[PDB]
């Protein structure tokens, strides 16, 4: 008659034996793979227990925001740049985190041992914690911050720009559309482990240099629950190892994924982090070099050798065109600048100085043009100018890969300078890696999102800013910027003074 | 050091004040709702609409979906990531929905990790009190054990007819409601298990073991029906719609709501068992608050839809036929556990009125609200047929 | 051998080990409360120690007290033999009959140092206090600022050594 | 404005720059465990030690007390504000106690907010689950709404028994733990109040006034020995501890645990009634959880203590038995209650299988502790005797 | 079958009904006065909900300490002197807090009427919180801090010094020791609304200024339930006032409970906020009077006039004595430094300004003796001098006030300088007021507290340190320090060797 209970892995002990044997008891979706009917999870966990350190974690995490950062005015004391980073970063992690919660929802599907369904179970209740948490984290900028235009509304504007297509390639569609263990390569045993989970914390390490707290705050709660989604992303090719298709797909699939995330991370994750920053932390080429090369690429890789898993083919290239590839992808978003969500500003002195010590030939380069440009009067309202015309003036056109939805102009990056181009029944298709084109080519009807350049055609330019909402709550102030200063910011006539018209760069070619 | 190696730009005097000097004198906008631009299905907005609506990035093809254009990857064969084609439903809008208890992730956890660490707290002060002493063994061993036991792969099956949804839902205030509807099954699977773990603690001999529940779930007569409908709803329906339909709106009503509380809520307490009650009382506390969702989306949203009321009624009214016959045999069979009570336990009266009542408030709380035309007496007289 | 442990605590707690009877122990206690405390003490030379050791009394008085009465008794009857509801009903009558605070003072203090537990059972020593302290105040609440200080000096009977008010 | 008038030292530069300028490079002790000087129970000291051990300023003559001298201002009269003489009790200190479940108040509110968030939870399920209908309409207006909630006044008079020792207790462990024990009871005594309110708004008739379990309480036949017990326990008691002892470890641990467990406990359930029993759950969960702090005080510290073993157990089976019988009258006060009980709603053999339990629980836990050798069969036969 | 609860003010309705009727239904404790059976309270709570409230507190609280602030290490990066000041305001507030939870315990049990008993009864457990929240200020300091000698032990420490008797009399036995309601005008009716309410807010400005975001982060939580112990005391006398005892005996009780907590506060409260910080919020002169004259004097009293209650008779004595009471004690505290538990620093040139400037000759006295103190070496071991010596070498006697225990320096002060000494059957007693000493002849039984002089008579000064752990964790260096930087801690020896042996004061007029 003594106190006793019981806990949470003396239940789990026999949850395995939940599922049963019957003849359509089978995963509903395609796959080339057969996940294991005896595979285990590695965490002894049931709803009632996960409820209970989830809610723990929150308690700290809002009590902190709810409180203290309140009173700090966390919210407001953050350098400009950062706060309009914060608009990006947020909400693109918010589609990431969102789509990974029916990406899961499919895995936990495909697997058929019980244990297996209920670690990728834990990560769909993760999912839509993060989604919550990311939402949080615009909705607290919004309503403390130094400007809510974005930060309120992203949701809906996000839309207006090319930046949030390539997101849903490697955040959305690639999590959830394709093959069952495509999908998780892209998810966990890539995109978190090598990109998200070293993400989340150099995020916070950028934001508390920008003054930024309320980041650190969410996103190192969030880093918390990443023990549990790697170990699914690992027991997803353990659970497939024994399959005599695993030999003849596996590295496939993971090559193609390693591309894919790395294609549009590579270079959006640099391009936030250096120029949407005041204070740097490290320049993105060493630490992509670490992520990549050796926290993954080795270390990661190494490790599940032992199940057939070789080092990405595309992984040289990768890095041939990673060093210049952010630099290439601001001046564009820079340029196009008013088709954003946020604030832009061009890099001041003291960031040229570290941009070229930390990149020699940094400055001939990009480092003219933006000189040139704010000579032109980018900066300024009644200058009558934006960079997307000196594009047009030097003849340099811009175009968006089919594939990964990244924008690219050849006959100016110092990155990749290649540009394929197809036609083919009636459609003109333009790619920027062989990796891209060869995905293209074997699966034409996985890839015909279409581009800004084709749904903007022939529109006036403040048209389409005005129609999907681009404006701050005065129904005349653009929510995009091309400065991050308090004052002379450009107003929707200040786009139509300038009669831009949207063009599909690839109408060139006959 | 005490003071650490890295500096914060809201602490380090150097950093906060070039921080502070680029800042501008107020606000660039004075509109600090996030979701302002969100349809408020209340008075005012609230902070469950903010932070889920239009979470999910559908183009406006998918009714009510602010992007445009179509997926950046699909599947091989080109299936979209999400698309109209899973499932026959169909509305003017797939944000339309709202939990009425306006659960996003905080708010639910939080609820769950109450009720456990109450759970915990009771069941110490239970096996403390030494309440096991007056519970009837015979009960116990055989109906707690074997029977109550071999339910848990009934709700488990159950939960597992999510795993479609929680990757199809045309919407987030759909795919919460959904993921959370059959996190609360797996839940309860887990807390029968756990009933059953703890009365190994406290009883000499109790076997914690599934096999014997398992076995009465796979391959006995009580539960037959029961196991072929939930094996048919969860891998024969691919329409993520029919499955959280058909479980909550027609089969767990109907199914679910006699047996954990006309049969195990009603007679567990004749034989001293206040334990198994107390686990039953969550159960249908998730049941109650899961029937809110489902109402909402189903009736209020689809069914009510301005534009396709009519067309979804008919398609719902074809799912509960479909599933009301499944239903009724799980029903049926069930009736032999009857048999196996000690005489004198209840009597066919107590228990004709017992469906009755699980079929009149079917009827009251689901069939009426898309005009499904129900005969209670017919529907009760189907099952009493399994009355040995 | 100061605050806590010193010389003179230490004789005292080989001088109540001495007492092995109900009786002395009861009396030593008894004479102890009328040396050392309260204002009326008969001297203060134990002024730092007198509270440590007048409870090291009433621990060897509790455990014989305890050894020698009875279950009735014990609950009932004082350590003196004298039968408590009785004692608290007189004092009560005595303070109900004071014609003054100074008189009042004088009985509640008195009742303090001859009847506190162990001698007089605790539930009505502190009932005693309940009603001789609502008496005490009452009496002397009254108008409690007519009295200058020089006359109330005077009634206290204090010998003023020094005084200065610029 | 945007930045606020006020400047704070930890991010304004100014002022931060002069704080780092002023701070060493190192902290000037190693020390950094508060309570440090205090002797923990177990392996490591715990946060509900280091928050609440020596927060009373007791000084060395209260066995314990690390402070000197008398207190700054007392009593008219002379009476100290804490003193040896408030309780018959000795110990050589009064910081041994320790609460088992170690609850300072953060744990504790937030374990009973949990408590009751689920509570109304619950109570939304139950009636929207239409539960009520299984409801045994005379034990409902009867036995719930007369018997059991008359039985909240008696809750109630435990509750105003602590009133003494929450401004007596030696201790911080101590009063802490009292006011608990205290706070708990009142607690239960709300949440008859509470079901009686609840059933008043599910059924149309059921009026929730306190008159008539009132009267019942004072005029009574049933509690009216019961009613003279706590009275007496309350006012008559002015030694806190005697009154925590007596009221937890023989009156509630007698009549309390009977009149909840094996009565209502025991039988709502027959009647359809699985409301109550959720209530009632808490109460026994709140009695175990007092019991372990009791235990801890009166037996592992005074009872065993290591001057005055024999003297506190003297007092206590003193204590014992000059409350032992005002207990045995209130059951058998209490019996008389089965007789308005329908026929065959339980049998002497059962009413004797029960009394026997709480006796034997009683001694099991209490009695035994301090050597207070009684006879199970007399009691029980004392009891008994109320019967029709 | 519609989903319904019930809420507490709707259990609350019937809870008056719950006391029933018959002989000893009455208090325990000596009174003068007849609480109604018939008063309300003014929050309709049920132990539940009051649970909640405090519990959703409570998250935010230690939320906001354990993740942001420690991230921030916000233990840190405080005021020395602030760091210290916290060590006296929330230990000894904490005390105040401890016997808040007996006094209304002693309050529940007068109060006969049930809904009275369950207002008081919500205190005993909010004194029971905050006596666990001021303990958890010391406790994360002491774990986070820069100095945790003295947070880590004042329940201990605080025993060696003078300045804590005086708390216990106005915290403490103040609180419990006397009539139920004369305890409830000293805690409720003249303490909490006249001092501890405001102060708590005052205490989190100065935390703010001086880095210390802990306190606030604490003490504000603290404040949210003070709304409820104010309404307990203006209930007590709302419950007593149709008691003809009230019209005789009220004012009196009232009077004596302002003196009393009047008479500590005063100088003590200020010496802590200006003394024991470097950044000033306001002077100490112009918050007293507007808390003592107008807040509480004025606003407050004035609204229990319709209840016979009167303006304290000894108000304008109080404010008389006020303007340098703060100033004049810590000259006896900074003399006294070795008894205290906490490190003391003397005003730097700033402050100096600060002093002089809202208090016109405020240098040439205090000022210039805290220069010639230092230019001696009172800040410096090797010295061999303790300001005590200066007191001594220029027969300044210090005594303490029988009553209030207020250290006093009549040769020396600026403020008050009346002394009257007596002999009462062999002994003799200091009192520093007419009040006091009225007190004192009129209730002799009710003051016979030692002071630390008549304790520590004969003996020398490093003896009683080290038996009452006066030590820091190497068992040599002292806790107290006369300056509050790093280097050059005085140590045990280098009070050994100074020989000071503590004599009574008072014997000089035999
Ligand atoms: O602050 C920013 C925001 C977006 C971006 F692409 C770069 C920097
Ligand atoms: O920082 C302090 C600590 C104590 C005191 F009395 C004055 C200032
Ligand atoms: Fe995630
Ligand atoms: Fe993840
Ligand atoms: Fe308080
Ligand atoms: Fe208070």
């Amino acid at each position: 008659r003594a106190p006793t209970s019981v806990n949470a892995q003396e239940v789990h002990r026999w949850l395995q034996s939940f599922n049963w044997d019957f003849k359509n008891n089978r995963t509903k979706y395609a796959t080339k793979y057969k996940m294991a009917n005896e595979t285990k999870e590695q965490f002894k966990l049931i709803a009632k227990e996960y409820a209970r350190m989830e809610a723990v974690k929150d308690e700290r995490q809002f009590g902190s925001l709810q409180d203290a950062l309140t009173r700090l005015n966390a919210g407001v004391r953050v350098h400009p740049k950062w706060n309009e980073t914060m608009k990006v970063v947020s909400n693109f992690l918010e589609v990431g985190e969102y789509n990974a919660i029916a990406a899961t929802g499919m895995l936990w599907d495909s697997a058929q041992a019980a244990e297996q369904k209920n670690g990728y179970l834990a990560q769909v209740l993760d999912e839509i914690r993060h989604t919550h948490q990311c939402a949080y984290v615009n909705y607290y900028f919004a309503k403390n911050g130094q400007d809510p235009a974005g930060h309120n509304d992203a949701r809906r504007t996000r839309t207006i720009g090319p930046l949030w297509k390539g997101m849903k390639r490697v955040f959305s569609d690639g999590f959830i559309s394709g093959d069952a263990v495509e999908c998780s390569l892209n998810l966990q045993l890539v995109g978190e482990a090598c990109f998200t989970n070293p993400l989340i914390v150099a995020v916070t390490e950028w934001a508390a240099a920008n003054g930024d707290e309320i980041t650190p705050t969410v996103f190192l709660s969030i880093e918390t629950d990443e023990l549990r989604h790697m170990a699914n992303g690992y027991q997803t090719v353990v659970s497939i190892a024994n399959d005599p298709a695993s030999a003849k797909y596996l590295n496939t699939d993971l090559n193609n994924a390693f591309w894919t995330q790395q294609k549009y991370f590579t270079p959006v994750l640099g391009m936030l982090f250096e120029y949407g920053s005041k204070f740097k932390v490290e320049p993105w080429v060493k630490t992509w070099d670490r992520w990549v090369y050796e926290d993954w690429g080795g270390i990661w890789i190494g490790r599940l050798g032992k199940y057939g898993v070789e080092s990405p083919r595309s992984l040289k290239d990768a890095k041939q065109d990673a060093y210049w590839a952010h630099h290439d992808l601001y001046l564009l978003a820079y340029a196009l600048w008013p088709t954003g969500f946020f604030r832009l500003a061009l890099p001041d002195q003291e960031e040229m100085e570290w941009f070229e010590a930390n990149y020699p030939g940094w400055y001939d380069h990009y480092g003219k043009i933006y000189e040139e440009w704010r000579a032109r009067g980018c900066e300024d309202p009644s200058s009558g100018f934006i960079p997307l015309m000196w594009f047009i003036e030097n003849n340099h056109p811009i175009y968006i890969d089919r594939v990964s939805q990244v924008p690219f102009c050849p006959s100016l990056a110092k990155g990749a300078s290649t540009l394929r181009v197809h036609e083919y029944n009636g459609e003109m298709h333009t790619f920027s890696d062989q990796w891209g084109e060869r995905m293209w080519l074997a699966e034409p009807e996985r890839y015909e999102c279409q581009n800004i350049f084709e749904q903007y055609e022939g529109r006036e330019l403040s048209e389409v800013i005005a129609e999907l909402h681009g404006l701050r709550s005065d129904g005349k102030t653009l929510i995009a910027q091309p400065h991050v200063r308090g004052d002379k910011l450009w107003t929707l006539d200040d786009i139509k003074r300038l009669n831009c018209v949207f063009k599909n760069p690839v109408k060139a070619f006959n | 050091s005490m003071l650490g190696e890295r500096r914060r730009g809201l602490t380090d005097p150097e950093m906060a004040a070039v921080i502070l000097k680029a800042l501008p004198e107020a606000p660039l906008d004075g509109n600090n709702k996030m979701g302002y631009f969100v349809t408020p299905r209340w008075k005012r907005l609230t902070e469950y609409e903010a932070l889920t609506v239009y979470a999910q990035p559908n183009a406006d093809w998918i009714a009510g979906g602010l992007d445009w254009g179509d997926w950046t990857q699909k599947f091989h064969g080109g299936r979209p990531s999400w698309g109209n084609e899973t499932t026959e439903l169909r509305t003017v809008d797939w944000f339309k929905h709202r939990d009425p208890l306006r659960r996003w992730h905080a708010p639910y956890v939080k609820d769950k990790a109450e009720e456990w660490r109450y759970t915990d707290r009771f069941l110490q002060g239970y096996s403390a009190d030494g309440q096991i002493r007056a519970m009837n063994p015979t009960w116990r061993d055989e109906f707690i054990n074997r029977y109550w036991g071999a339910f848990l792969f009934n709700e488990y099956g159950l939960f597992n007819a999510h795993s479609q949804g929680a990757r199809e839902a045309l919407s987030d205030v759909t795919r919460v409601s959904l993921a959370f509807w059959g996190f609360d099954k797996i839940d309860i699977a887990q807390m029968i298990q756990l009933e059953r773990g703890f009365l190994a603690k406290i009883v000499p001999g109790f076997d914690e073991s599934t096999a014997v529940p398992k076995a009465e779930w796979t391959n006995g007569e009580v539960y037959k029906s029961a196991r072929l409908a939930v094996e048919g709803l969860w891998q024969e329906v691919f329409d993520w719609n029919e499955s959280a339909f058909s479980v909550h709106a027609v089969y767990d009503a109907l199914f679910g709501q006699f047996v954990r509380r006309e049969f195990f809520q009603r007679l567990a307490p004749r034989f001293g068992d206040n334990l198994t009650p107390f686990f039953i009382n969550q159960a249908q506390t998730y049941f109650q608050i899961a029937k809110q969702g489902v109402q909402d989306l189903y009736y209020n949203c689809l069914g009510d839809d301005p534009e396709f009321s009519d067309y979804n009624r008919t398609v719902m009214r074809n799912w509960t036929g479909k599933w009301l016959e499944p239903t009724i045999a799980a029903l049926r069979d069930f009736m032999g556990l009857f048999a196996k009570l000690p005489a004198g336990t209840t009597d066919k009266e107590e228990i004709t009125a017992s469906l009755y009542r699980v079929v009149d408030d079917w009827i009251e709380d689901y069939a009426s609200r898309i005009d499904f035309k129900a005969d209670r007496d017919q529907i009760v007289k189907a099952v009493l047929a399994g009355l040995k | 051998l100061g605050i806590h442990s010193n010389d003179t605590r230490d004789a005292w707690v080989n001088k109540i080990a001495q007492l092995n009877t109900l009786e002395k122990a009861a009396e030593m206690l008894k004479q102890f409360r009328m040396d050392h405390t309260t204002p009326f003490r008969n001297s203060y030379e134990l002024d730092n120690d007198y509270l440590w050791i007048e409870a090291k009394l009433e621990e060897k008085v509790a455990v014989l007290k305890a050894r020698a009465f009875n279950e009735v008794d014990f609950r009932h009857k004082t350590a003196f033999g004298e039968d408590a509801k009785s004692v608290l009903d007189g004092t009560v009558a005595k303070m109900n009959a004071a014609k003054d605070k100074w008189e009042a003072e004088k009985i509640h203090i008195g009742f303090r140092q001859a009847y506190k537990p162990p001698i007089m059972p605790v539930n009505y020593f502190l009932d005693g206090e309940r009603q001789l302290g609502t008496r005490l105040m009452e009496l002397r609440n009254l108008n409690y600022y007519d009295t200058p200080l020089e006359e109330l000096r005077k009634q206290r009977g204090v010998r003023v050594v020094h005084l200065q008010s610029p």
